[PDB]
């Protein structure tokens, strides 16, 4: 299902996290945000994973 | 201005955002009257706050 964009204004978040497997050729530093029905991982560039 | 600067300096030294108005009394040690006066005029955007 599609990521229900956070209409809730709080949304816990964590920062500084290397992801495995690598989205690109090498690891990508990013942050994580807990959404209403899932997590969204956003790299420093802008790669969004749900 | 004197109290505003003092409050901002305390916040910078703590290196933490004003998560709640109760912080003004706990960590900032603001007086009861000063708190009663300046409580309903300090917005704490919980939307942009995110994590505590």
């Amino acid at each position: 299902d599609s990521l229900v964009i956070n209409l809730n204004r709080s949304n816990p978040k964590l920062k500084d996290l290397y992801i495995r497997p690598n989205i690109a050729q090498k690891r990508m530093q990013g942050s994580l945000e807990a959404h209403v029905n899932g997590f969204r991982f956003t790299s420093v560039r802008g790669d969004k994973v749900d | 201005p004197r109290k505003g600067t003092h409050l901002l300096k305390i916040l910078k030294q703590n290196n933490t955002r004003l998560e709640s108005r109760t912080q003004l009394v706990t960590m900032c040690h603001m007086g009861p009257k000063v708190f009663m006066n300046c409580a309903g005029f300090l917005k704490i955007d919980t939307a942009s706050l995110g994590d505590s």
